């Protein structure tokens, strides 16, 4: 068990964005206080809020906390481009034998550019790879801001969850972000379906490429 | 807020036993270990156990195992002692207290207000007063000593004012203290002016709640 | 100040141990409980083991229950953890973290280490298996099934490099990783040093 | 077990002195060491944890910094309501245990005791039991030794002693002991005296009476 966080969140400098957290009712539902950690890439964790709303020393007042029922919140002011990094919220959870319970995560973009679609480029198998009885869908996620993606395959119009592994956002060099999904899939199912369709998720919008035998 | 409220005084006979009860509220119950301490009258203090609020896990001292039992109830907020088979060496008084969360490693951040039990085979009874005249020979200080002796009650305690509380100054109600037969006996003196003997008058007013028992007892040379 | 050094990590197969090590300083390590969290790589932290400031207090996720023990030395100032039968969701950055002081309802890590690596993977060294994604049009190569890390690919020998953009790489269930590169507008120039294979494809 | 020795079982202080008493383990026990105080008729309070780190709610007077086997608390500064016992209590292994405590009072100018007799009445007499009571009033320090002697015959096994708490106006104590004895065996005597060595005395005073003799 987790506390749910979003997957993004974005804001322009200097504007105001909150990051939400909710949990159980074993964990901030009973009563367990809720903590906040700012993790830059390749930093560890590091302490951001702590007792619900408290900030230790160092962090300035735009960060602040708080937490009601079984929900938290973390509200960020006067946004900076360093400001930009993964939070975590963090509580206690009594279920089980007893566990602290972190948050899936959030990332947060500070936009210094104009929100951009991902285009998607799909490829079938090769002609080569149906001789050596493989068949792998090649789903191209690349010019897209935030960085952040979900990845959805869809046979005819029924969806596929075996066989599908998604890599990560990766920062491109004109600073937009770049991923790629894979359908591992056999020859006998690969002619099997009329289609196969790659659907990616950026924000509210959804791009969606299509292959067929 | 925190707060710890225990069970009131027991007072009980030798054999038998009592559940002394530690109520907690103000914070997550579950999580957090709730430590058990044994004082006797004029000692120190003496650690008997500790249980986890939510997955009852105990820890016993060598001295209390068998004589103590811990329980809590996730549900009333509650932790429990059970003192069996009881002695008059059991009687003191009991805390509990809030210990670590997790870790009973740590510190008694929240302790309770205690619980006294008495355990003896005395029947309750009130009180005899005596007077403790101030002496023929009263030029000591050009101050006389006078008071009552309140002996022979059980159990604890006895109230003792003077004049119906218009004798408060100079006044020395001594602590009871626990004869051989099992009664409590105490002592109330006063010193007043030499040169008041003859005209002012003075009595004791003695209480003992447990026996229903009043007595006034007038003191003179 | 406040200082958490873990060491001890590497490369392990499945069902291998490992003993995890953090040297603490700036502060007094004894009057502290100290706690191990871990992040799978591209994932969030996950609460693996901790330990009281005497030790007589111990807890584990119930996933690492059976086969971690934590333990400390005050007197040398680190804490340890032992790993056996690691399994594959074992990957990840091993964080010491302490428990910070507070009044009530749990407290927060207050401070964490920098981690160390833990690689629970199998698979040994692999050539990479290139195919090539048929088509301004689209057009590029499938490095398929291959270890480790890296692979580099160009176009037409170095010469054409207008247009090529070369995806990073998954690691699938197998251990195994798979990238591909593409171009707008042809011969791909695979290349894999830790086994020693060059390919060069058409499309 | 793990011993822990608190050095002074009573210190006398000053509203303002710089005051510390010490706690002693039987061995290494690292900084698992917190204090607690304990006011008369009063809950223990937690007052230093791990040695050394201070509890939100406590005066910034107290302070703890031992480590090791040797502990120490110090109130830099007594003010009254630093008058209770003091306790250290060891949580490195079970059973976990606390010292025997530390009191403090209040110093003041050495008081000689004013000493009285009391034969016991004639109407606790027709019940079958006797008691003669001492009584010691406002006195410092709380040190007093008080001897019975029946016809001469030091007596022994048959007093109880009571000392009530420093007064809060003077800083003095008060003791009382009753000795007893069946009515036959008061009345086979004649002189009743109690003997009372204190700081404030230059030799030991008496206070007697003859029985019957008023």
């Amino acid at each position: 068990p987790v506390l749910t966080q979003p997957p993004s969140v974005s804001g322009a400098p200097g504007q105001r964005v909150t990051i939400s957290c909710t949990g159980s009712s074993s964990n901030i539902g009973a009563g367990y206080d809720v903590h906040w950690y700012q993790q830059l890439p390749g930093t560890a964790p590091k302490l951001l809020i702590y007792g619900n709303s408290n900030r230790p020393s160092g962090v300035p007042d735009r960060f602040s906390g708080s937490k009601s029922g079984t929900s938290a919140s973390l509200a960020i002011t006067g946004l900076q481009a360093e400001d930009e990094a993964d939070y975590y919220c963090q509580s206690y959870d009594s279920s089980l034998s007893g566990f602290y319970v972190f948050g899936t995560g959030t990332k947060l973009t500070v936009l210094g550019q104009p929100k951009a679609a991902p285009s998607v480029t799909l490829f079938p198998p090769s002609s080569e790879e149906l001789q050596a009885n493989k068949a792998t869908l090649v789903c191209l996620i690349s010019d897209f801001y935030p960085g952040a993606v979900t990845v959805a395959w869809k046979a005819d119009s029924s969806p596929v969850k075996a066989g599908v592994e998604t890599t990560t956002p990766s920062k491109q060099s004109n600073n937009k972000y770049a991923a790629s999904s894979y359908l591992s899939l056999t020859p006998e199912q690969w002619k099997s379906h009329r289609s196969y369709s790659c659907q990616v998720t950026h924000e509210g919008s959804t791009v969606e490429k299509t292959v067929a035998p | 807020q925190v707060q710890i409220q225990q069970s009131g005084a027991e007072l009980m006979r030798p054999g038998a036993s009592v559940k002394l009860s530690c109520k907690a509220t103000g914070y997550t119950f579950t999580g957090y270990w709730i430590e058990w301490v044994k004082q006797r009258p004029g000692h120190g203090l003496e650690w008997i156990g500790e249980i986890l609020s939510g997955r009852g896990t105990t820890n016993y001292n060598e001295k209390f195992k068998g004589k103590a039992t811990f329980t809590a109830d996730t549900y009333s907020n509650t932790a429990y002692m059970q003192l069996s088979s009881l002695t008059t060496g059991d009687s003191a008084i009991y805390y509990c207290a809030r210990g670590g969360f997790l870790y009973g490693d740590g510190p008694f951040d929240y302790w309770g207000q205690g619980t006294t039990l008495t355990v003896s085979s005395a029947s309750t009874k009130g009180p005899s007063v005596f007077p403790l005249a101030p002496s023929s020979k009263s030029t000591s200080g050009g101050t006389a000593a006078l008071g009552c002796l309140v002996k022979d009650y059980f159990p604890e305690p006895v109230t003792v004012s003077w004049n119906s509380g218009a004798l408060t100054s100079g006044v020395h109600t001594f602590p009871a203290v626990l004869q051989s037969s099992g009664l409590y006996s105490l002592s109330s003196v006063v010193t007043v002016p030499s040169s008041s003997l003859g005209t002012q008058t003075y009595i004791c007013n003695v209480n003992h709640k447990p026996s229903n028992t009043k007595v006034d007892k007038r003191v003179e040379p | 100040e406040v200082q958490l050094v873990e060491s001890g990590g590497g490369l392990v197969k499945p069902g291998g141990s490992l003993r995890l090590s953090c040297a603490a300083s700036g502060f007094t390590f004894s009057s502290y409980s100290m706690n191990w969290v871990r992040q799978a790589p591209g994932k969030g932290l996950e609460w693996v083991s901790s330990i009281s400031s005497s030790s007589s207090y111990i807890y584990y996720a119930d996933s690492v229950k059976g086969r971690f023990t934590i333990s400390r030395d005050n007197a040398k100032n680190s804490l340890y953890l032992q790993m056996n039968s690691l399994r594959a969701e074992d990957t990840a950055v091993y964080y010491c973290a302490r428990l910070g002081y507070c009044s009530g309802g749990s407290c927060h890590f207050d401070y964490w280490g920098q981690g160390t690596l833990v690689t629970v993977s199998s698979a040994s060294t692999k050539g990479p298996s290139v195919f090539p994604l048929a088509p301004t049009a689209a057009l590029g190569c499938l490095v398929k099934d291959y270890f480790p890390e890296p692979v580099t690919v160009s176009w037409n020998s170095g010469a054409l490099t207008s247009g090529v953009h070369t995806f990073p790489a998954v690691l699938q269930s197998s251990g195994l990783y798979s990238l591909s590169s593409v171009v707008t507008v042809y011969i791909c120039n695979v290349n894999h040093k830790p086994s020693n294979t060059k390919v060069d494809k058409r499309v | 077990d793990i011993l822990l020795t608190q050095s002074p079982a009573i210190l006398s202080v000053s509203p303002g002195e710089r005051v510390s008493f010490s706690c002693r383990a039987s061995q290494n026990i690292d900084t698992h060491i917190h204090w607690y105080q304990q006011r008369t008729n009063g809950s223990p309070r937690l007052l230093i944890k791990y040695a050394s780190e201070s509890i939100s709610g406590i005066p910034s007077r107290f302070s703890g910094s031992g480590s090791g086997t040797d502990f120490t608390l110090t109130i830099n500064s007594v003010e009254s309501e630093d008058i209770a016992d003091y306790y250290c209590q060891q949580s490195n292994s079970w059973p976990f245990t606390f010292g025997s405590g530390t009191k403090l009072e209040i110093k003041r100018t050495v008081a000689a005791p004013s000493v009285f007799i009391f034969p016991p009445s004639d109407e606790q007499l027709k019940s079958g039991t006797a008691s003669v009571v001492c009584l010691l009033n406002n006195f410092y320090p709380r040190e007093a030794k008080v001897q019975w002697k029946v016809d001469n015959a030091l007596q022994s096994g048959n007093s109880q002693e009571s000392v009530t708490e420093q007064d809060s106006k003077d800083s003095t104590y008060s003791l009382s002991s009753t000795l007893t004895l069946s009515k036959a065996d008061y009345e086979k005597h004649k002189v009743y005296a109690c003997e009372v060595t204190h700081q404030g005395l230059s030799s030991p005073v008496t206070k007697s009476f003859n029985r019957g003799e008023c």
